[PDB]
């Protein structure tokens, strides 16, 4: 069971209408724990997942100091862009990070994570050495030559295989039950048809976490993977996940298909027909 | 840990 | 560089009509991240419609869920209207209660 730590940032200017707006968000495997909002009075770090809620006020005191420090230093990183790109004043732009590590299941770094966009686009990314970067355009360039210079992805590297992995860990024995969680599926199959020879079967999967998930029609012993239809799982709101996979047969051989369920919470994959109960 | 303090770009 | 807005509609419980429900209108995949979220009943604006925090996903493109609840009929019609800078108009998907 490999294991990350990772940190999501958005920064936003909005020019006329207040300073940008700055989101940091916590995840630890992919699921949120922690988040700052700077949309308010009184910005603080928060927790996202009651298991963090036994850290203590210095925690959440010290975060809420550096997401204020991060805050800032990116309100000045929007102006420096503007200048790069030679961009007017008036318009709005996004600085996006994603930060971090991810160790394996003997608690030791297999990667770190450093990477920059600029309006949706890759900007910088420390390289999987955490030796060097990788500049997407001439801007970044500068970026680049300044870091180099100041050496920047050694210091940068000693946070990752450090105080990073030993956040990560702790934050693994306070949640790691939670974080371990699994519901399983429910499926069922729906049957529709408008007035024509063929009928849709839908397959239907809900109240499952994590999101983590693959459905399959069958016909005879092969899967149909060009015909089917299938949706992005999607939540329902209440911490689990839906998903669904439809396919066209023709009416009268529904019972030659079979719908089959992948997901780490069944001890065996569900297999369904349509059913009829009148 | 968040962290602080990231070189400007 | 912008990102169109995916868009699905649906429920968060098998619908069963007089039964109450939530309502879930989930956009994915759009850039920049301001963006407005509407949802109809029958043609007209629901007004308390809540909205998730903002994400945004390895891709950098973001995504956030709108709901609101409702109680489903036989005969009324829901949609979710999405306006974004990355369309002329403004994206309007109906509720199908089989999807």
């Amino acid at each position: 069971g490999p294991h990350s730590l990772r940190y999501f940032v958005t920064a936003v200017s909005r020019p006329g209408l207040g300073e940008p707006r700055y989101m940091e968000v916590g995840y630890v495997d992919d699921t949120e724990f922690v988040r700052f909002d700077s949309d308010a009075e009184n910005p603080r770090y928060e927790p996202r997942a009651r298991w963090m809620e036994q850290e203590g006020p210095e925690y959440w005191e010290r975060e809420t100091q550096k997401a204020k420090g991060n805050e800032q230093s990116f309100r000045v990183d929007l102006r420096t862009l503007l200048g790069y790109y030679n961009q007017s004043k008036g318009g709005s732009h996004t600085i996006q990070v994603i930060s971090g590590c991810e160790v394996g299941s003997d608690g030791r770094l297999l990667r770190g994570y450093q990477q920059y966009a600029y309006d949706g686009c890759d900007y910088i990314a420390l390289n999987e050495d955490l030796k060097t970067w990788t500049a997407a355009d001439m801007a970044a360039l500068i970026t680049k030559h300044k870091w180099e210079q100041a050496g920047e992805a050694e210091r940068l590297r000693a946070y990752l295989e450090g105080t990073c992995v030993e956040w990560l860990r702790r934050y693994l024995k306070n949640g790691n039950a939670t974080l371990l969680r699994t519901d399983s599926p429910k499926a069922h199959v729906t049957h529709h048809s408008r007035p024509e020879d063929k009928v849709t079967l839908r397959c239907w999967a809900l109240g499952f976490y994590p999101a983590d998930i693959t459905l399959t029609w069958q016909l005879n012993g092969e899967e149909l993977i060009q015909d089917m239809e299938l949706v992005e799982t999607r939540p329902a709101g209440d911490g689990t996940f839906q998903k669904w996979a439809s396919v066209v047969v023709p009416l009268g051989k529904e019972q030659y298909y079979t719908c089959h369920v992948y997901h780490q919470g069944l001890p065996e994959p569900l297999t369904l027909r349509w059913e009829p109960p009148p | 840990f968040a962290p602080g303090n990231y070189p400007a770009l | 560089i912008q990102k169109t807005p995916q868009i699905q509609v649906y429920s968060r419980h098998p619908p069963e009509n007089g039964k109450p429900n939530i309502l879930n209108c989930y956009v994915t995949q759009f850039h920049p991240p301001h963006i407005e979220i509407q949802m109809l009943k029958n043609g007209k604006k629901i007004p308390k419609v809540e909205m998730s925090d903002m994400s945004f996903s390895k891709d950098w493109s973001f995504y956030i869920l709108a709901h609101t609840e409702f109680t489903p009929t036989e005969t009324d019609t829901y949609a979710c209207r999405v306006k974004h800078d990355s369309m002329a108009e403004p994206k309007t998907v109906y509720w199908d209660r089989d999807m």
